[PDB]
């Protein structure tokens, strides 16, 4: 018989995976935990859930799993199925769904000194609060919490996993360059691991793998921000179409419809959290209100253009404010006698019509000057708003100190 | 009675066949796990989830010194069948997978021959994670892969190889995915071009680790773009041609702005549609997406130019004065460049009427010159914008169509990994 | 530790999983049941299902699981898998699309006096009547009911640990604020077995929706369109464009109808506040379109086939403009005789044209006065409607 | 504890794979009684009805009997379902692969051997959709419970009896029942059905069917869909009062109402079932209003052509003018040339005015016709929907009421 | 019954579930396999997968499970859980996205002669090769291959119960009519082992889609849009709503393109017939928009810029229709305006004539296209 079988028979003749491996009564088992992120699958902001494919590195010392390699046939290590040895149940304490335990259940690695190095794999679904503000030009602080569900500080003692060299300790998430495929949307900025305690409860020990991840906003800045900028450019042009074209309100209401369409599309992507408002939704609302005010002011300009002496009389204040002061500041400036009686009548009618035309052209001049003023004001306001929003977005860099 | 019962009892119960022990006479030895893959059909490569769903027939093959018997001593039993729960099997686990399904899906019986050779063919459905390169979408080819790692043992305990067949007395290793032409049907949207199979060894990791060995099967699949050509590309380019012809409308009708607006709205609608078909990864913009952005910015410029022409068409003498330089360039040189084709009261009242008619005629001539300026800049805008967008669309779609995977699956390897040209 | 192996082997020598943990069958095991809510996952209004991640904490004294610690090296607390000991069959009564009982079956604690403190996790997809009258400012009262299925009060009784559920470690949800929370134990007699009482604990969580998300996404654009619908009456009819504005805002309200219908449940027990406001603005825009058609008609009333009635002329030219104060509305040879006849004819045609144009201008004036009256009354109507449909709940909150 | 030794003795020699038959050809009466508590949903897309029920299964097992005086007066023990024989009563018409109950509650073994198993269950029973009168439609969904293993020659499915009266209805206790608010339980009958095309020893010879004649509450759909849609379609009536002029918006309003109808079609398509057997009533109304609005658009282009028929293009025949006007009862030569041109343009304008009057008469007549057609169609469709009452009897050929 | 318990205990005292139920290892067990389709769940033509709720029927003779009824009180039939006896490993060869073999493991009948009769329910998700050439009036022919996965011929033989699958308990689906159905058993030989055949059963179902849903939700709006585009040309190019109507029909067809993208499958193997029809009407509306642009430009054609060619006038006026000083100054100005208005009248006449031509041609083209893309398949279905 292969001596591995006899060694397995000797080890497990009285072994019980229901008892802690504390050598003396009341002793604690120093459990080392760590993470090896192989793939950050997705971060579903709709349900505030992060799905990661990880290799939960574990290492605890069991006093029962000891043997002398010289006594046997030089066996120095062994592979044992994970359901046969005692196991501290390091579960994801902040899982979004009900998946607590590990998925794969790979074999543990028991060495002759008693050290057990278990590296199971799982598809974990943790839950993290999404900082909805500054979305999508945002960095997230999504965390994974790993501690023994049943045992507490009186029975175990969590630590940090070591490195390939046993003399060094790792305080960060291990990434294997060969197997780790970078997620196409998120960039791993910082990844510290730090045991955080509870001041109000001594019987609590935690190891948390903080994962500072930066969103790459190119998709949103390509499918939403650029079309919104184009719609803003259209909305500025509404204050440049002449009133006679009969297309100012059509163009402005089409721009408003486009803005609302883009707003409703993003409803499937933005988080449902009501704590704050993301910067992209804030920008959408700013553009929508700007286009609505453009619609209102183009309605005002159309009203001022279509006014006539027989329906409105021009007040003196609007004259003094739109003909005198503002055009300088906007670069805008400028039997048989019955036939004689009939021709006199038609000439008088022509003179009255020309005076009426002059007054309504003065109304049109007021409308045009107001339209140009609205053009400049809206241009300045939209430029300042976009610059301020983008400056706030660009300064949302995660801090260099992750605070572990 | 049946002779298989006594043989199976002798193999398993009498010999004390431990399932959890490697089949080696010495611990320092190794177990060679020959491996192979057989793609029954490619179900779907879901772009949004970045998930490749495939229905494969994993083929394992190893030696077990405990599962041997003398054929002549048991009434000439040439083969045996045993469920996986009763024999040691190597847990070749698909490492990269979007769901929790790591193992095979059926665990069919294994076949044991009297020499000890054991073969296993469990069917499985694997939803692997495929990072999708959307650079040339939809005229694009992917490089999805399946990473099979034996996580239960280290590379100093078992070594994963590729299964070898015998052709004309010489062993040719199967460095490709086995596809039976009769039992395989082409997917409705994807076509397999290259199917290389490779074994990877990472030297920077230690042999006693669980990451020293790797077997990877690649599926270089090319998308058939016919559906996207019919439903997305063709309507989009035809609608963009309406933006091109929007300049052909006259300024008199109140439709110059409306057609450009509706075309821009249609482009935005197609942008809304295409946003739901490709992943939100920020590695690169898709080909169709960047073409959509190009044509959308161009039609935005078209709408700006339409507004400019409409402004120049309604410029009255009372509000603007016709500059001399514009009256030269947009009226004389450009059209020939572009080949564009008590009686005192009565007499005083008559003179006033004639003066008013002359003023109205001068106003009409001035606004007619403005309309001619609008038409000329409209024609110049057409001859600038329509050819540049036609050339842009032709260029981007030719670049998309010429995007083809290379003849060799790996650029640093003269081998082609073809089933019809085995080597060694 | 061999002490713990000795203890675990000795406890489960003759233990039976399916036998009640009482000394005499006439007794009852007093189970102290408490609940702590870790996080509120989601509230599904269309299905009336509330999904919570809780840690049901059950405590009961088992007489067969007691030992003297001095016999086994001084161990006072151990851990056992839940599948090895008798368990209460606590089951969510109003379950929906979920697990009725505990399925994860994590390990428990076992004091030396036989006391057991089992705290398994669960996901309770409860079923609560989503009252939708004041959506989105609503205050849902969603509850979960826990009771013992097979047993009754006289066999296995339960009692709440504390009068209020534990929320010390509650993760703050992004859209629900716990106004209140409390648990009562009822005494009900079921029709199947009315002879003996049946006990249950009904944990109710008074939650209210944080409305900022829905106000920004839905209510603010609706208010914007309600503001814009009144603006159609300030757009002059000469442009021939007010129809475009009215139909476009109508289509926008239709799209918002489409997006609002999917949010609320289809139950007809009540009409939501957002639904009533949406129907109000639909009626508003429909009536605005109708009276826009009316004012377009009275704008294009041909004087050839229509004569202006005296009463409407008086009302809309003589009294309403005078009432208005903030607007700027006003308050020998054949050739010679052929030429003479042509001059007379063109003069008569010009006079007729001027008469027709003056009558048309009077019609335009009537249309514009009607438009101003409609503008004022529709602005007042939209403001009053908004206040009536929303200010009631806002002052109810305060 | 006497219960321990009693359960140990009962299950000491007990095979859970053997139907209890005290002798050959001895059938066992399995009685059923469904207790609905929560009607979850009726998914029209998947044709599945999800219910939360307490199915009450009673049978008799001669092995699970004892004597009370030998066990200190206990007359009711409780045994988990996994350790006892079951009749295997499953939901045969299940859409998914879920046949058995969802909890497997403990059974109540009485003193004489009577069994009382009451497991809660989440049943997704398939149900054909009577889409014809959507949405004022009453459905006829059924749950079929038959023993998937034992035939009618081994078990005898029946219905429970309280005091000697058969419980031919789904029992609902108002203590712990809440209305769905969308479906109302109008009729809840129950009857044992046979399949005479299959022989007695076939498995599916007998079964138990619990019907649920659920009527949809229509107030929500009336408020949210039906009334807004009939309000949108009311606007094409207003089209004939808009002027037949370039500045008017007859065609624009008509096609905008048509676009609203298209949006409604895209809306209700996501809500109606995909079954091809019939066309839903709301779908018929949508088709009717789209067809009548296409007729509106056709009349719009007709009247726009007629009112713009210049004499330079068309000719005004006197017959059609009589037909429509009868429908009302329900060095000085420059001046001469100018006068001649004025007479010519006046004649052309008069002919154009006659054409406009013809268009107006067409508008009035077709307006009354279209208003009458739309009103009668809407009223007939909605009166058919309102008159789709649930049948007074649960079974049309049966005078019984099937209600406690 | 105590007789049943002692019989079941006796039958499984030394029964081994991993041994083929054959008297000698050289022989083979004859397994009769039928099928009955309970209800076709759905046809997912996007992924080319059909899910059918079926009850696979397998029956075979086991020589180790026979007993004399007279020794056990007269019992002739018992029922055992399937997990306690040897079972053939019938695996759906073309399974996709679903389970391969029986997972429910229901109890099975057992005659006293060993005649096992097993009818386990299952849900089969077969890889149905979808042919979309005549969608939605299409006829799908796709199978469900069944066979012993591990064993082969001369070890386990599989034969069909009858040439046709059972459809007595079939629930009528809402979108499919079961035209024909049949089963065949094949014999596949390999050159490596030419003496050992390999057996399977291929159950094919001829299914016709009920097209009422797609006609009422797709075909009718497409026909309405195709009719509206033909009605654009009757609308004169003087109301300013011609191009408005054209672009509005274009936008409505874009919305219906969204709908049709949501509905039709994404298969590039062949263009569906409905896909051809929608591409046809999209080409039709694009061409109508282009020619309405042309006729609008022709209508506003100012006479000074463009002079009327002879051929256009000849083709559109002759063939198709038959098928003191200031006073002189204003007189000359009005004469020039009248000449310009007469030339513009000629342009408008050309516009109206070409509008009539396009109206007739476009309506005939619509009728011919609809007949060619629909009536051919209808004729094929009728015959
Ligand atoms: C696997 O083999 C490597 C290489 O021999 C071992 O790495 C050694 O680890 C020890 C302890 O930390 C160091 O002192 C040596 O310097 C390491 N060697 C090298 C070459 O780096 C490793 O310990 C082995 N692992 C096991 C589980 O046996």
């Amino acid at each position: 018989s292969v001596m591995e079988d006899t060694l397995l028979s000797v080890l497990f003749e009285t072994y019980n995976p229901k008892v802690r491996p504390a050598q003396t009564v009341g002793d604690k088992v120093t459990v080392r935990v760590g993470l090896t992120l192989t793939n950050l699958l997705i971060l579903n902001e709709k349900i505030e859930e992060m799905t990661t494919n990880v290799f939960l590195n574990l290492a605890w010392t069991d006093y029962r799993l000891q043997w002398d390699p010289a006594a046997y046939e030089g066996i120095k290590d062994l592979r044992i199925p994970s359901s046969d040895v005692w196991q501290p149940d390091i579960v994801l304490m902040n899982n979004n769904d009900g998946s607590f335990e590990i998925t794969l259940h790979v074999n543990v690695l028991v060495q002759h000194t008693g050290a057990v190095s278990w590296q199971p794999s799982a598809i974990y679904r943790s839950s993290c609060t999404i900082k909805v503000m500054y979305f999508p030009f945002d960095w997230q602080n999504c965390t994974m919490v790993f501690k023994s569900y049943t045992y507490d500080t009186s029975e175990v003692t969590l630590q940090h996993a070591l490195d390939a060299k046993g003399e060094r300790e790792v305080k960060e998430i291990v990434i294997n360059k060969d197997a780790f495929t970078e997620n196409g949307q998120w960039s791993i900025e910082h990844k510290p691991s730090r045991k955080n305690w509870r001041s109000d409860d001594p019987s609590y020990e935690d190891v948390t793998f903080y994962l500072i991840i930066q969103r790459k906003p190119l998709f949103y800045i390509v499918y939403t921000i650029i079309p919104c900028i184009l719609i803003s450019i259209l909305a500025i042009l509404v204050f440049y179409l002449p009133p006679d074209a009969g297309e100012k309100m059509s163009l402005s209401i089409s721009a408003l419809l486009a803005v609302t369409v883009f707003l409703l599309l993003l409803a499937d992507k933005v988080p449902e959290t009501s704590l704050s408002v993301p910067i992209i939704i804030r920008y959408l609302m700013f553009i929508m209100i700007l286009v609505a005010f453009s619609v209102i002011l183009s309605v005002v300009v159309l009203n001022l253009h279509h006014r006539s002496p027989n329906t409105h009389t021009m007040p003196n204040w609007i004259r003094q404010i739109f003909i005198e002061t503002l055009p300088p500041f906007l670069w805008i400036q400028r039997d048989l006698k019955e036939a004689v009686e009939a021709i006199k009548y038609i000439a008088e009618q022509l003179e009255s019509a020309s005076e009426f035309d002059d007054l309504k052209k003065d109304w049109q001049y007021v409308a045009m000057v107001a339209d140009r003023l609205f053009l400049y004001v809206f241009f300045v306001i939209c430029s300042i708003g976009t610059f301020s929003i983008f400056l706030d977005a660009s300064h949302n860099v995660p801090p260099d100190n992750p605070f572990a | 009675v049946n002779e298989e019962e006594r043989l199976i009892n002798d193999l398993l119960i009498v010999n004390k066949y431990n399932k959890h022990v490697r089949p080696v006479k010495h611990n320092n030895e190794v177990v060679n796990i020959a491996l192979s893959l057989t793609l029954s059909n490619l179900i779907s490569l879901k772009e949004t989830d970045e998930t490749l769903t495939s229905n494969v027939w994993m083929d394992h093959a190893w030696y077990d010194h405990r599962l041997t018997w003398n054929a002549s001593e048991y009434s000439d039993i040439s083969i045996l069948r045993l469920p996986p729960e009763l024999v040691w099997i190597p847990d070749i686990v698909l490492q990269n997978n979007n769901d929790g399904q790591y193992h095979v899906a059926y665990f069919c019986n294994v076949l044991v021959r009297p020499n000890g050779y054991v073969t296993w063919l469990p069917p499985a459905i694997f939803r692997s994670s495929c990072p999708i390169n959307v650079l040339y979408f939809p005229f694009d080819w992917q490089n999805c892969s399946l990473k099979f790692t034996a996580l239960n043992y280290d590379a100093n305990e078992i070594t994963m190889d590729l299964m070898t067949d015998t052709i004309d007395g010489k062993d040719y290793p199967i460095e490709w995915i086995i596809i039976d032409p009769e039992a395989f049907t082409e997917n409705g949207e994807w076509e397999i071009i290259h199917k290389p199979a490779k074994k990877n060894i990472y030297p920077d990791k230690f042999p006693n680790g669980t990451n020293y060995q790797d077997v990877t099967f690649y599926l270089i699949i090319r998308r058939k773009p016919l559906f996207y050509v019919i439903n997305f590309i063709t309507p989009c380019v035809l609608i963009s041609f309406l933006a091109s012809l929007a300049f052909y409308l006259p300024a008199e009708s109140g439709e110059k702005m409306s057609t450009a607006i509706s075309v821009l709205l249609a482009q935005a609608v197609f942008l809304l549609l295409t946003s739901q078909r490709l992943p939100e990864t920020a590695l690169a913009v898709p080909l169709i997406g960047k073409y959509l952005m190009f044509i959308m910015s161009l039609v935005t410029g078209v709408i700006v130019n339409c507004g400019i022409v409409l402004n120049f068409h309604f410029r009255t003498p009372s509000t603007h004065v016709l500059s001399t330089r514009v009256k030269q360039i947009f009226l004389e040189k450009l059209p020939r460049i572009l080949h564009m084709s008590e009686i005192k009261s009565g007499i005083d009242s008559t003179n006033y009427i004639v003066k008013q008619i002359k003023e109205k005629n001068a106003y009409d001539e001035e606004v007619g010159n403005w309309n001619l300026v609008g038409q000329t800049i409209d024609r110049l805008s057409m001859f600038i914008i329509t050819p540049v967008m036609v050339l842009g669309t032709i260029f981007i779609f030719v670049m998309g169509n010429f995007n083809h995977p290379p003849a060799k699956p790996f650029e640093g390897d003269p081998f082609d990994y073809s089933s019809d040209h085995p080597r060694c | 530790s061999e002490h713990e192996t000795r203890l675990v082997a000795n406890l489960l020598e003759n233990y039976n999983k399916v036998i009640r943990p009482v000394e005499h069958h006439t007794h009852f095991v007093d189970i102290t049941v408490g609940l702590q809510l870790i996080q509120l996952i989601s509230v599904d209004e269309v299905n009336q299902i509330v999904e919570t991640n809780v840690r049901l904490r059950q405590q009961w004294i088992d007489v067969r699981l007691r030992w003297n610690p001095a016999d086994y090296g001084g161990i006072k607390k151990i851990r056992l898998p839940s599948d090895d000991v008798w368990l209460p069959d606590l089951v969510l009564y109003n379950n929906a699309d979920g697990d009725f009982a505990i399925v994860h079956m994590t390990k428990l604690l076992l004091d030396y006096t036989g006391k057991i403190m089992w705290t398994p996790p669960a996901i309770f997809k409860s079923y609560c009547e989503i009252i939708v009258t004041h959506f989105p400012f609503d205050q849902q009262n969603c509850t979960m009911k826990l009771g013992i299925w097979t047993y009754d009060g006289t066999k296995v009784s339960i009692s709440p640990e504390s009068d209020r559920p534990d929320l010390s470690t509650f993760m703050e949800s992004g859209e629900w604020v716990m106004k209140d929370y409390r648990g009562w134990k009822h005494w009900v007699y079921y029709t199947c077995c009315p002879d003996t009482p049946y006990l249950d604990i009904t944990y109710h969580f008074i939650m209210q929706r944080i409305p900022l998300y829905f106000v920004v996404n839905v209510i603010i654009p609706c208010l914007l369109f309600s503001f814009l619908t009144g603006l159609v009456f300030y757009l002059p009819t000469d442009s021939g464009e007010k129809m475009t504005l009215s139909i476009s805002v109508l289509l926008s309200l239709t799209v918002f109808l489409l997006v609002i219908v999917e949010l609320i449940p289809s139950t007809s027990s009540a009409v939501p506040l957002i639904g009533k406001y949406m129907l109000f603005t639909m009626i508003f825009v429909i009536s605005s379109i109708i009276i826009t058609v009316v004012v377009i008609n009275t704008h294009h009333r041909s004087p050839s086939t229509h004569t202006m009635p005296q009463w409407v002329r008086k009302i809309f030219i003589d009294t309403i403009p005078n009432v208005m104060f903030f607007s700027t509305m006003k308050r020998k040879n054949p050739d010679v005789k052929s030429a003479i006849e042509g001059v007379k004819y063109i003069a008569e045609h010009m006079k007729s044209d001027e008469e027709s144009s003056n009558a048309a201008e009077e019609w335009k004036y009537v249309a514009m006065v009607i438009d101003h009256i409609l503008l004022c009354v529709f602005m007042l109507i939209c403001i009053i409607g908004t206040v009536s449909v929303f200010a009631g709940r806002l002052i109810e909150l305060s | 504890n006497e219960e321990g030794r009693l359960i140990e003795k009962l299950l000491g020699d007990y095979d859970k794979r053997i139907i209890p038959a005290k002798t050959l050809d001895h059938i066992i009466d399995v009685t059923l009684k469904l207790t609905l508590t929560n009607l979850i949903s009726l998914n029209e897309k998947e044709e599945a009805l999800t219910t939360n029920v307490w199915i009450e299964i009673q049978w008799n097992d001669y092995r699970l009997s004892w004597n009370t005086s030998e066990y200190e007066g206990i007359d009711l023990v409780r045994i988990p379902s996994e350790l006892l024989w079951l009749p295997d009563v499953v939901l045969e018409n299940n859409v998914d692969g879920q046949f058995e109950v969802a909890y497997y509650a403990n059974v109540l073994v009485y003193n004489d051997g009577s069994m009382y198993w009451l497991p809660p269950a989440i049943y997704r029973s398939t149900c054909p959709i009577a889409v014809t009168y959507f949405p004022f439609d009453w459905q006829n969904c059924s749950l079929v419970f038959r023993s998937q293993t034992y035939n009618a020659h081994e078990v005898n499915l029946q219905l429970s009896a309280e005091e000697g009266e058969a419980v031919e209805w789904i029992h609902i206790d108002p203590e712990d029942f809440t209305e769905n608010g969308e479906w109302t339980i109008r009729h809840r009958p129950a009857k044992k059905n046979y399949n005479w095309q299959l022989t007695k020893d076939d498995t599916d010879f007998q079964e138990i069917i619990f019907f649920l004649i659920i009527q949809r509450k229509p107030l929500f759909y009336i408020i949210n869909i039906i009334a807004p849609c009939v309000l949108i379609s009311s606007l094409v009536v207003l089209v004939y009062f808009l002027p037949a002029q370039a500045g008017g918006q007859k065609c624009t309003l008509s096609i905008s109402v048509l676009l609203a109808q298209t949006i409604f079609l895209f809306l209700i398509a996501q809500k109606v079932p995909e079954t091809s057997l019939n066309v839903p009533l709301i779908g018929k109304y949508l088709i009717f209003v789209m067809f009548v609005s296409m007729l509106i658009v056709m009349n719009c282009v007709i009247v726009l052509n007629v009112s713009l028929r210049t004499p330079n293009t068309h000719s005004l025949s006197e017959k059609i003018k009589h037909l429509f006007l009868g429908f009302l009862p329900k060095c000085v030569e420059a001046c001469n040339f100018i006068a001649k041109s004025t007479k010519e343009q006046n004649d052309s304008g008069s002919e154009n005015e006659n054409w406009v009057l013809i268009g107006k008469v067409i508008d009035k007549a077709c307006f009354w016709i279209a208003l009458l057609l739309f009103s009668i169609g809407t009223l007939a469709i909605f009166l058919t929907g309102h008159f789709n009452q649930v049948p007074e009897f649960p079974f049309p050929g049966d005078p019984r009421k099937y209600v406690p």
